[PDB]
RNA sequence: CGACGGAAGCGUCGCGGUGACCGCCUUGAAGUACAAUUUCCAUCGAGCGGCGGGUAGAAUCCUUUGCAGACGACUUAAACGCGACGGGGUAUUGUAAGUGGCAGAGUGGCCGCCACGAUCCACUGAGAUUCAGCCCUUUGUCGCUCCGAUUCGU
RNA sequence: GUCUCCAAGGUGAACAGCCUCUGGUCGAUGGAACAAUGUAGGCAAGGGAAGUCGGCAAAAUGGAUCCGUAACUUCGGGAAA
RNA sequence: GUAGUAGCAAAUAUUCAAAUGAGAACUUUGAAGGCCGAAGAGGGGAAAGGUUCCAUGUGAACGGCACUUGCACAUGGGUUA
């Protein structure tokens, strides 16, 4: 509908993450939202921000968190022969008060 | 030299070879010996193994240790929603065996069952018997399928209906593509077959038509499939001492010098599970028809309203809706698949064959963990509503 | 065309149409010089150029599922359902954090107040987790519905 | 395989093991699956050496404080009996 | 021929962003998560080696995958009693 787009996902990596080796669990996590985003915006290149890096390996390699709320912003590279028109930057995103809980897939507004 | 000891071998030489089915739906390998002296009527029906449970019933057993005492036994749910017959097939007794002579199909076919003769069904036209149901709008074409099925009664010995399951109805299969088999149909003479097959086109037999309560029944379908595997698991050879060299779980010796060859006797490591199998001798304990207090788990001693499906859903197959069969004892497959159910080929004459059901108590308590719960009403309760 | 034939019927029989043979008549054969396969049949298969009629699909790869699985293979799904959240059901543990307490062995100051205190009690069978191969599902939110590729013919 | 110098904090008897600071380093080709057999590490109802040439292997015991400690003895020990 | 087969598996571990480059899982910077844990994977020296030291650059080969990399190759510099 619109290239650049904007929403706001909670991620179930418990489930995604289940039976995976210790060693390879949090980097298996990047793997994972890797895949999300590619996903539910379709395109090949995603970007993971640092701050939300940082997120997945705080508790170490092996406890990543069960949830996780991430805002996801398609938009346009504008670099000389880039090898896709889009790409994704997939950031972290603030919990309301109440937490997780009845927090669906939010669009965000301009 | 002969061997030291004596015990008889590992395995069964008679369910070789050991490997995958060439099919997923269970193949009926004999029908029961036809009667003609009897009314026409179906010898098998296609089931969906859902779950088990266990129940609660009072044993008649004169001389026995149980009589008038109470035993507990586990049981099968096998959800069994009517079939819908959608064709006919005649065979004649050659020198060379059964040879099909002719099929005729009935005007109208539901889309589940015209996704069986897809790959993708989507993806197709959808061409699927279009051409033939238009020979049903032509008084030439009816008097050519009236001519065929003249032309079953004149020569076919063996008559089979085509049913197909309505696998749409049982949502947690996920499955839309249905199940289609040959029923052979027994009793009556070859044109009370045909009759009796083509008065049912597009019509529905319930699982009462075939089965009932108390008789016994075989089960056939494909076991649970459990890819490659070592012979200690597969065959159930013993394990070597702990001190052996390049592994423990092998057979040692498998042949002598001579021959100088290994025999197909011996032994060896491959698939596991996934085997066709055909169970003799299942009681059926309850047929529950959909409408009737007999589709729910109350006993004439237990009241408690309550239906067949634990609370939480059967696991992994989900709620059942539709006519079921309790069976007693353990059933071929995983949850979700589909069984043949057929008729005896013996003579049932024992005194368990004969024997009357009468159950007690329904377990209905959640099979995905320690239930303590038969219904949602009473966990809420107990929790003052939670 | 009609009837019959189901053991592998693919044939038999009847009626009608049509050709040949036969019947009658006419005409010819050689110098192909003394023999040189007596090429010509039906069994399908056809391959082509034309003249008519007929027909207007699938399979596989990519994706998906886990009733399957070493890899292949296999069972599912692919304009409406599916997918991602969330909710409910179910289950495991055993009562969260925060707040309050005239609970707490006691102890240190001040003139009952204040400070320290493991633990205890109330909110609280609470909180957390629950398909990853559990069940139901819009009360509610959101996305996607198909760019393609490889072949296959009596 | 190859001589030697410097040597922090916590736990603790301890330059034991385990964790940390200074300094150093992520150098061992990577990716996807989670079959058999294997190697390394575990656990297990009831029985408890019936296994096996043989308790092989593993398990059990383990620190500290108090009590208590036999035969035998070269009188010292045995003894952490 | 075997055969694109046996095989690459000890020493816990990598991840994100950006820069550079024809080319980046392997170079550099930053951030995070781990390890050595002072009888060290830290800081020196004796033997032994002999330029491996430092800077810049690099077609191939070599560093048993790869490399923009370097204890490799090329040019120059460097050891003061
Ligand atoms: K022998
Ligand atoms: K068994
Ligand atoms: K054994
Ligand atoms: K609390
Ligand atoms: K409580
Ligand atoms: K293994
Ligand atoms: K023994
Ligand atoms: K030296
Ligand atoms: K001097
Ligand atoms: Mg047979
Ligand atoms: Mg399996
Ligand atoms: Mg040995
Ligand atoms: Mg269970
Ligand atoms: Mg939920
Ligand atoms: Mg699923
Ligand atoms: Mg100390
Ligand atoms: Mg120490
Ligand atoms: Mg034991
Ligand atoms: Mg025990
Ligand atoms: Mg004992
Ligand atoms: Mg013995
Ligand atoms: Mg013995
Ligand atoms: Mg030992
Ligand atoms: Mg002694
Ligand atoms: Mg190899
Ligand atoms: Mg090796
Ligand atoms: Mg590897
Ligand atoms: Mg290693
Ligand atoms: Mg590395
Ligand atoms: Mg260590
Ligand atoms: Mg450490
Ligand atoms: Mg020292
Ligand atoms: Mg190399
Ligand atoms: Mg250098
Ligand atoms: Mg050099």
């Amino acid at each position: 509908k619109e290239e650049v787009v904007s929403r706001e996902y909670t991620i179930n990596l418990h489930k995604r993450l289940h039976g995976c080796t210790f060693k390879k669990k949090a980097p298996t996590a990047i793997k994972e939202i890797r895949k999300f985003a590619q996903k539910a915006m379709g395109t090949k290149d995603v970007r993971v921000d640092v701050k939300l890096n940082k997120q997945i390996w705080s508790r170490g390699i092996r406890s990543v968190p069960r949830r996780v709320r991430v805002r996801i912003a398609r938009k346009r590279n504008d670099d000389e022969d880039a090898k896709e028109e889009l790409y994704s930057l997939v950031t972290v995103a603030e919990i309301p008060a109440e937490g997780l809980k009845g927090l669906g897939t939010k669009i965000i507004e301009d | 030299s002969h061997r030291k000891f004596e015990h008889p071998r590992h395995g069964s030489l008679g369910f070789l070879p050991r490997k995958r089915a060439a099919r997923h739906r269970g193949k009926v390998k004999a029908f029961p010996k036809d009667d003609p002296s009897k009314p026409c009527k179906l010898t098998a029906f296609l089931g969906y193994k859902a779950g088990m449970t266990h129940i609660v019933r009072e044993v008649e057993k004169p001389g026995s240790k149980l009589h008038k005492k109470e035993t507990c036994e586990a049981v099968t749910i096998v959800e069994t929603p009517p079939m819908v017959i959608v064709g006919v097939v005649g065979y004649v007794k050659t020198p060379r065996g059964l040879r099909c002579l002719n099929t005729v199909w009935a005007q109208h076919l539901s889309e589940d069952i015209k996704r069986r003769f897809y790959k993708n069904w989507c993806k197709s036209k959808k061409k699927a018997f279009l051409k033939y149901s238009k020979k049903y709008e032509t008084d030439e074409g009816k008097k050519d399928i009236q001519a065929q099925l003249e032309k079953l009664k004149k020569y076919a010995c063996v008559i089979r209906v085509l049913a197909h399951t309505q696998i749409r109805k049982m949502k947690g299969l996920k499955q839309k593509k249905a199940h289609l088999m040959e029923i052979q149909v027994n009793g009556g003479s070859i044109a009370q077959k045909v009759d009796f097959a083509y008065g049912f086109f597009e019509k529905q037999v319930p699982v009462d038509a075939v089965f009932q309560k108390d008789e016994m029944i075989d089960i056939i379908g494909v076991t649970k499939g459990k890819g490659y595997e070592g012979v200690v698991t597969r065959w159930g050879v013993t394990r070597l001492p702990r001190k052996t060299h390049r592994g423990l779980r092998k057979v040692a010796c498998i042949g002598a010098w001579h021959p100088a060859r290994v025999s197909f006797t011996v032994a060896r490591a491959g698939q596991n599970g996934y085997h066709h199998r055909t169970e003799m001798n299942k009681k059926v304990y309850k047929l529950g028809k959909v409408g009737q207090e007999s589709h729910t788990a109350l006993t004439e001693f237990d009241r408690t309203e309550k239906d067949i499906t634990p609370i939480g859903g059967f696991p992994h197959y989900g709620v059942v809706k539709e006519d079921y069969l309790l069976i007693k004892g353990c059933c071929v497959g995983t949850k979700k698949r589909v069984v043949t159910l057929r008729q005896s080929l013996l003579n049932q004459t024992s005194r368990v064959a004969l024997e009357e059901i009468k159950l007690k108590f329904i377990d209905t308590s959640s099979k995905f963990g320690h239930g303590r719960f038969q219904t949602t009403q009473e966990k809420q309760k107990f929790y003052g509503r939670l």
